[PDB]
This record gives structure tokens, sequence and C-alpha cells, in this order.
């Protein structure tokens, strides 16, 4: 099974070194990919620059480990990087490493949305908590229904870094039956973030 | 049938000698030639040898650094590569033709019929 | 002038069949290898198979061995992936890519040519059912900036598209990646922040498109009456 990419936060100007996870194997080739675009060959045979690739990119064979170094990060360099080997007749791509841009801490703005009346008519209630325009991506959301801490009945989704302000947005959605929703009054999501000196709670009382 | 050998990792300024072993008679061969192919680039002619004459031809980029030679007894063609540079990194292939080829098509991919599978060369610090 | 162009991707059901094409141009086809690499939503690259037509060498990842078949028509400069016994997790963008003809023979501790040219990909969507979304408003609160949006719930398969006011409103929109619910159905929200003062005046309508079920829904998002 393939995996979600790991992540590395860095500034323009930073030097970064990515180590390929080792597996008897061949020499590594390194590729770069931006979202919705085809991957591009950067480095082949551990340390040869692919034709046209800038020279800030370099590769090195540490013995048994392979590394890609970007000497000085440019804006266009924020992307996902893959290492690639072969073994017998099979080619393997490693887990992606996403290089993400560092920025000042921004606390999220939190908004809570009750389920619509039209939703209730089909037996389920969705409660949505929005964390908007924050940095860095690490946030904790805790749902409470009449002071009961929920677990296992919510799902989160997070955007990619915004092209303009380098922030993230995140949604947490609580799913309840209509019956369970109408049984309780106070609906709250509590948000912990680096940019909040203490957790922010947003509340509504059902029917106001 | 042609088989290359002698490929390997070298530092800039290093030397390698590639070998190309022919099977069967090579009497009817017009040219024996070394080619190279890097990723994202066309297979390019490096050194060609005209078998009846011994006359050699070389790409501009390798002039005076690379020498093609033959030992007819062993049924072998060699490429001696001195003063290797990063831009020399490629898979190197032996090619031959028993068909006639004009003197200046001597270094073109398609102007040749038989090939080896190639021997990779990496030049890197 | 080297180009690779994938085609043939689309909706297909488990136990159905689908054949992908990779049309090559700008090079002598019989001197190279053609590889298939796929990428599932939000996930890394996964190498799938290769063919060197001329040598008729082929190889497959265990995740697809006995299921997919690679082949090539040299006279057409085209390679093919024949996909059989399809499963949900075969859903992905399928890329074709060029390598060396004798890459396996060359593979070593010091050499790895890699895959130089890539097509832009063709999408394959495996579905068991087709189901259009229901759309609910995420109504603005009574609070400078207000947030509103709409919830796009219970569809299959991906994808859905969302615009606001027919595309006139784009500033500050966030449309979240879909998540798969326990029910096996997708859900996502699209949100936007606007001025508080604008709520009493400016009409906000989300436009939701779901091509697989051929449905469009426009849903007005306004403050709830108390
Ligand atoms: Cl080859």
């Amino acid at each position: 099974m393939t995996q979600s990419p790991s992540s590395l936060s860095a500034s323009v100007g930073d030097r970064v070194t990515i180590t390929c996870r080792a597996s008897v194997s061949s020499a590594v080739a390194w590729y770069q990919q931006k979202p919705g675009k085809a991957p591009k060959l950067l480095i082949y045979s551990a340390s040869s620059l692919y034709s046209g690739v800038p020279s800030r990119f370099s590769g090195s064979r540490s013995g048994t480990d392979f590394t890609l170094t970007i000497s000085s990060l440019q804006p266009e360099d924020f992307a996902t990087y893959y290492c690639q080997q072969s073994s017998s007749s099979l080619i393997t791509f490693g887990q992606g490493t996403k290089v993400e841009i560092k920025r000042t801490v921004a606390a999220p703005s939190v908004f809570i949305f009750p389920p619509s009346d039209s939703q209730l008519k089909s037996g389920t209630a969705s409660v949505v908590c929005l964390l908007n325009n924050f940095y860095p991506r690490e946030a904790k959301v805790q749902w409470k229904v009449d002071n009961a801490l929920q677990s296992g009945n919510s799902q989160e989704s997070v955007t990619e870094q915004d092209s303009k302000d380098s922030t993230y947005s995140l949604s947490s959605t609580l799913t309840l039956s209509k019956a369970d929703y109408e049984k309780h009054k106070v609906y709250a999501c509590e948000v912990t973030h680096q940019g909040l000196s203490s957790p922010v709670t947003k509340s509504f009382n059902r029917g106001e | 049938q042609l088989v290359e050998s002698g490929g390997g990792l070298v530092q800039p300024g290093g030397s390698l000698r590639l070998s190309c072993a022919a099977s069967g008679s090579t009497d009817s061969i017009e040219y024996m030639t070394w080619f190279r192919q890097a990723p994202g680039k066309e297979r390019e002619g490096v050194a060609a040898l005209y078998t009846h004459t011994g006359n050699t031809y070389y790409a501009d980029s390798v002039k005076g650094r690379f020498i093609i030679s033959r030992d007819k007894a062993k049924n072998m063609v060699y490429l001696q590569m001195n003063s290797l540079e990063p831009e020399d990194t490629a898979v190197y292939y032996c090619g031959a033709t028993r068909k006639y080829v004009p003197v200046r098509f001597a270094l073109d991919q398609s102007s040749y019929d038989y090939w080896g599978k190639g021997t990779p060369v990496t030049v890197s610090s | 002038e080297v180009q690779l162009v994938e085609s043939g991707g689309g909706l297909v059901q488990p136990g159905g069949s689908l054949r992908l094409s990779c049309a090559a141009s700008g090079f002598n086809f019989s001197y190279y290898s053609i590889h298939w690499v796929r990428q599932a939503p939000g996930k890394g690259l996964e190498w799938v198979a290769y063919i060197s037509s001329s040598s008729s060498y082929t190889s497959y990842a265990d995740s697809v061995k006995g299921r997919f078949t690679i082949s090539a028509d040299t006279s057409k400069n085209t390679a093919y992936l024949q996909m059989n016994s399809l499963r949900a997790e075969d859903t992905a963008v399928y890329y074709c890519a060029r390598g060396y003809q004798y890459w396996q023979y060359h593979a070593s501790w010091y050499w790895n040519g890699g895959l130089d040219y890539w097509g832009q990909g063709t999408l394959v969507t495996v579905f068991n059912q087709i189901k259009g979304p229901s759309v609910f408003p995420l109504a603005p609160s009574s609070k400078g900036t207000a947030a509103l949006g709409c919830l796009v719930k219970d569809y299959f398969p991906e994808p859905v598209t969302v615009s606001w006011n027919s595309g006139a409103l784009t500033s500050g929109v966030h449309t979240f990646p879909a998540v798969l619910q326990s029910s096996g159905l997708y859900s996502l929200s699209s949100v936007v922040t606007v001025p508080s003062s604008s709520l009493g005046t400016q009409t906000y309508i989300c436009n939701v498109n779901h091509k697989p079920s051929n449905t469009k829904v426009d849903k007005k998002v306004e403050p709830k009456s108390c």
C-alpha cells in the first residue's frame, strides 16, 4: 500500500537534505512533483543532474544511504520529492517528502455550523467546525455534546498550503443521528493551536 | 552480436577502458563505433573506426581524451577514456554495420544495425 | 520533441475491463522501455509495470500481477495497459513514462537512468454504485468577517466540483479534500469568508457539479431566521 507524504517545513534560502529510506538495491534516482502535474526526473545514478535541472540540486551516496540536497531553497522548489530504486525486475518509489514553506504563526479563526433543517429531514445531523487560515498545520479539535467529550464520530479534512498566504484550513465534521442531535442542547468544538495562548471554544445551543 | 564491458563509477579526471567483444566474423564490417546515451538525450556518436583502413572519427566533445582502437585477433574494439568529465556520464554502446555508410554519417544512431546492450558509466565526485 | 500521451481512462466497475493507451512520439520506440506508474488521491507514486516491446521484456508489481497485462504495438509507437479484475484501490491517475530499453540489465549500485519523459496522466475511477450528492447550507453566524459555505454529502464516486456565484466569487474560498465516510460515501465542505456587512445584501449560492451521476445543484446560503 502507498502512503501519504511526510512533510518538511523550510524557508526560502534554507539548505535541506532528504534521506531515502533504504531497502540488495540499485543506485537512487530522485524526482520532483507539484500537485496535478507529472513528476520530473531531477537526479539519476545517485548524483548526476538531469539535463536542464538547476545545480542547487545535488545527490550523494552515503555508503548504504542516498541523499538529495537542495543547497538554497527557491520558491519553485516547494514540492514533493520521491526516491526511486529497482530490485530484480521491479521498480519501487519511496514515500514522498513534501517540502513546505515556513511562515509566522497564525492562529485559526474558528466557526461552528449547526445542521440545516433540510438535513434533519433525512435522519442525520452534521455539525461542522471550521479552522480558517492558520499556521502551522498541527491543530487539535475536541467535540463536546452537553459536556460529553466525543471520540470516533468526527472526520477532519485539511487543505494544502494557500498559494497567497501559506496558511492551512481544516474542517472537523461531527456526525449524529437526528434523534441524538435533538436529545442534546450544547454543541461545542474546542481548538488547541500554537497561536492560541489557551484553547478557543465555539458553541451553539440547538434552536437559537 | 556485440557485448560491452568495462563500465563503472569514476571521479572526474579518472580513466576507464571499455571493451566490445564481437562474436563471429567481423571481416565484412565497415564501421565499429562507440555511442553513448544519457537520460533525456539522444544516443550520440562518440568514436568510429573504419575497419578496412583504421581511420578513426570522433565527436568534438571527446576529441583528444578518448581513443578508439581494435585488436582484430581477439575480435575486440576498445574505447580508452582519459580525463573523464561529468558530461561523459551515460550508457556506452558498441555498434557495427556491414552495410556501407558515407564518411560523415559515421556518428549517427540510425546509420547502424547491430548493437550491444551497453555498459553504464557514471562520472561523479 | 519526445512526447508520451496517456488515454483511455474512465469509470469502470469491479469485474469489468479497461484498456489504457500510451502514444509515444519523437523517438525510436524500439530502443526504450514504457512504464506505468499510478498515483491514488493524496498518495505517493506506485510503479505498476513496464515493457520493452523490441525485447518483449515485461514485469509487474505484485499489487497488479495476474490482474493487469502490458503490451505494445511497435508500428503504432503505442504501449497498452489492459486492466482486469478491478478493485476500488485501483482508482488513481495512471502515468506512462520512458526508461532505457535494457534498464534491468544496467541496474547496479552505481547506475540508475530513471524515467526521463512522462505523460500528464489519465484518470481511472472504479465504482460499484453511482450516487449524486445532497447539498446543505453552512449558514453564517451572528458575530468584520463572517464564514459560510455548503456541505456536499453522500456521493460516489469522486470527484465533485464546487464554485460560488457561478465563479464570480473565488476570493477566500476553501474547498476541502473529500473524505470517505463509514457509509462508503464521500463528503466534503466548501467554505468562504466574506464581510459581515455584506450578509444582508449579497446573495451567496454554491454550485455543485457531479459528472458521474450527471447532476448539478445550486444551493443558496443565507442566515437562518430566528
Ligand atoms: Cl538501453
